[PDB]
């Protein structure tokens, strides 16, 4: 709290990650580990741009 | 006369339009977040689900 700041971000951070990882995770039939996921949504986003 | 037909126009009309409104959530998500000044129309746009 001495950060003084709106905790609403800081637990955005943390839930962002948790929930970011743990669809990634689990969400398929085969696991797939994070480097292509990373690598798959930056295909994802410039596929469009 | 209680019968009416549907050819093609009105039901790609119907899907077309679906897709606008699969769009159109993310329109608002992305309305009134996102910054205003800078923001492209086609910066908002994804066509895949139409």
């Amino acid at each position: 709290y001495r950060r003084g700041y709106k905790f609403s971000t800081y637990a955005t951070w943390w839930i962002r990650q948790a929930i970011t990882r743990s669809i990634a995770d689990q969400a398929r039939t085969i696991r797939i580990p994070v480097h292509m996921i990373e690598t798959i949504n930056k295909l994802n986003r410039i596929s469009r741009q | 006369g209680n019968r009416r037909i549907r050819s093609v126009g009105e039901m790609a009309e119907n899907q077309f339009r679906v897709g606008l409104v699969r769009v159109e959530r993310a329109v608002k998500e992305r309305l009134s977040l996102g910054d205003l000044d800078t923001l492209m129309p086609q910066d908002m746009i994804n066509a895949k689900p139409i």
